[PDB]
């Protein structure tokens, strides 16, 4: 429901407020 | 993956849920 670009802390802070319970871990696919 | 997609443009937190656990 937003239109902000997600990248470093932006894409991260997102997962943090997205999963929270299940948790999450940044991924780095080749 | 998830960074090269939402960091290359604006995606949706809905797809961000597929990166939980």
């Amino acid at each position: 429901f937003v239109n902000q670009h997600l990248c470093g802390s932006d894409l991260v802070e997102a997962l943090y407020l997205v999963c929270g319970e299940r948790g999450f871990f940044y991924t780095k696919p080749t | 993956g998830i960074v090269e997609q939402c960091c290359t443009s604006i995606c949706s937190l809905y797809q961000l849920e597929n990166y939980c656990n």
